[PDB]
């Protein structure tokens, strides 16, 4: 059938996302090797990551389920990692605009928070296909959920969205919202490794700490 | 089950007592020894925290449920010297709190009423706890009445 | 035995009812005394704390540190009765600006301890902290000679007692500045400090 193929141009298309997003690592400082399977330019796998996330973004929006929204984070990804160095990727944030409002709603027009609003999104995706299947991967065959990775989400979301809060007088992000959003974080979590676990709380701590939070 | 305590300003209790439904004879399965001092202390931040705010998220001795965190509502009062009457609400299910607010508002005035007749005394100084037993019967006929 | 500092109990509620001890209205009757009686404690006060000092500043400390002892009591009862029991009341502002609390001070808690409300309330114009609260006549001690200041300390204890216990702290300390017909004027000056006034210059 063509659900098929659209799943298996899905899954190639998330594979070159992270593959053109890992191509584009260590800023290509001196890399002008044979090259196998990359570009090692200036700004080229970067570009190329662009163009591979806006074609998962659209195989996915044309797919309409957790591996939806991975593009999605992706997409904001490759435009902050982009945003390390010199970036001017308007053209992918309009393509990015257009369908998160096609599929989504947007509603924001800031400076460094339509990435937040894109996370935000992108959990409820997930959060909706959470009623499905439990295991679609082989990696994953005797696991229990898929709360292992739906934590990691929402703690690389506090990580890049809590060091945006540094100041105190123009503060972008306000403390009572992004503490009634780690809130509704303490799910059932009890069995897990240890490891993830104390790196997790580690994480919650450093939060706490930065945020003044001491208690 | 209720969790109800009264705590001063540099962080210890001049008052705590637990009251349960009499059917669940035992009351709070397992949290009463180590969850319920920490989470109340955990509460303390944000009702330091919203002390000193103009617009909450009027008149700014009462406020609503601070927190809801593993289902338990948590109900907090601010004294005009600094006393804080932090209270928590605990079900086997989850509880609504906002629709006592005709009652459990008047349950802070006079349980306020009381700490203002314990202060009056001079030789009770703060930062003392509050060892009487009239106040004990006083507050648990209170807790009978605006249950 | 009912709290210690050592655990908690657990009692079922609608449980039976159990005996009646003691009570007593918390509103107040209105009761007077006479002015001598007032001074003649005040002055067995401070002729008690001159018997046991040696010298003057732990002598002012001592002072206000007994009126710190009322201020700490005075405002919760002073604040629930502007609030005002059993009947059914509505809780007050629960003030937090500066600019309020003496207001509050210079309108109830001077027309609650004398039958006068207090005189003038002014800022300092050539540097902020610094509060003026001024009467024209103090009735606590008008029967020392003028000269010295230090018995005039018990008052402004109070204001200390008031301030500090209400989440502004602060210190305090009194002149006597001669200005026109009154001898005897008494300025009370409220020095605060600067962790008070950048959370309020936290607050826009």
């Amino acid at each position: 059938n063509r659900s098929q193929q659209k799943s298996l141009g899905r899954q190639m298309k998330i594979l070159g996302n992270f593959q053109l997003l890992a191509g584009r690592y260590v800023d290509a400082l001196n890399s002008f090797v044979d090259a196998i399977t990359t570009l090692y330019k200036v700004r080229d796998y970067l570009w190329l990551g662009s163009a591979l996330d806006g074609i998962s973004i659209c195989f996915l929006l044309l797919s309409y389920n957790s591996i939806s929204i991975a593009a999605m984070q992706s997409p904001r990804n490759s435009i902050m990692s982009l945003s390390a160095p010199a970036l001017n990727i308007d053209v992918e944030n309009i393509n990015l605009p257009l369908l998160i409002k096609c599929i989504s709603d947007k509603v924001l027009y800031y400076y460094d928070l339509s990435l937040m609003h894109n996370s935000e999104y992108a959990p409820q995706v997930v959060y909706c296909e959470f009623l499905l299947k439990t295991l679609t991967f082989m990696t994953s065959c005797y696991k229990s959920s898929e709360f292992s990775k739906d934590v990691l989400d929402n703690i690389v979301k506090n990580q890049h969205r809590a060091l945006s809060d540094i100041p105190n007088s123009p503060m972008f992000p306000r403390f009572e919202v992004y503490f009634y959003s780690n809130k509704l974080f303490e799910l059932q979590l009890k069995e897990m490794q240890v490891e993830a676990q104390i790196k997790i709380y580690s994480t919650m701590a450093e939060v706490y700490r930065l945020l003044g939070y001491k208690r | 089950p209720q969790y109800f305590a009264i705590i001063g300003k540099k962080d210890n209790p001049v008052y705590e007592i637990e009251f349960t439904n009499a059917e669940n004879p035992q009351g709070f399965p397992q949290d009463l020894k180590e969850l319920n001092p920490f989470i109340l202390h955990a509460s303390l931040d944000i009702v330091e925290d919203l002390q000193w705010q103009i617009n909450p998220t009027t008149d700014n001795c009462y406020l609503g449920k601070v927190d809801h965190f593993y289902g338990l509502a948590i109900t907090a009062y601010i004294s005009y010297s600094g006393m804080k009457f932090v209270m928590i609400h605990g079900n086997s299910a989850n509880s609504s709190v906002v629709i006592d607010d005709n009652n459990m508002r008047s349950f802070y005035q006079e349980v306020h009423e009381l700490y203002v007749k314990t202060l009056m005394n001079p030789f009770y100084k703060i930062t003392d706890p509050i060892r009487s037993p009239a106040f004990d019967s006083r507050v648990r006929t209170l807790a009978r009445k605006h249950l | 035995t009912v709290g210690p500092k050592q655990a908690i109990t657990s009692e079922a509620s609608t449980t039976y009812i159990p005996s009646r001890i003691y009570s007593e209205s918390l509103l107040f009757k209105r009761q007077e005394a006479s002015l001598s009686a007032m001074a003649f404690l005040f002055q067995e006060m401070i002729s008690q704390l001159h018997r046991t000092c040696k010298t003057a500043g732990d002598f002012e400390t001592k002072l206000s540190d007994y009126g710190h002892n009322i201020g700490i009591r005075l405002l919760e009862l002073l604040n629930f009765r502007a609030s005002v029991s059993n009947y059914i009341t509505k809780m007050r502002r629960r003030d937090l600006k500066i600019l309020d609390i003496l207001q509050f001070i210079h309108g109830t808690l001077w027309s609650y301890l004398f039958n006068h409300v207090s005189d003038d309330l002014v800022k300092s114009s050539e540097r902020d902290n610094e509060y003026m609260i001024v009467d024209n006549f103090p009735t606590l001690t008008q029967f020392i000679p003028g000269e010295n200041v230090s018995c005039e300390y018990f008052v402004c204890g109070i204001i200390k007692g008031f301030l500090f216990n209400a989440g502004f702290p602060c210190g305090v300390t009194a002149h006597r500045m001669p200005q026109g017909g009154h001898s005897q004027r008494t300025v009370y000056l409220i020095q605060f400090d600067r962790q008070v006034l950048d959370r309020e210059g936290l607050r826009f």
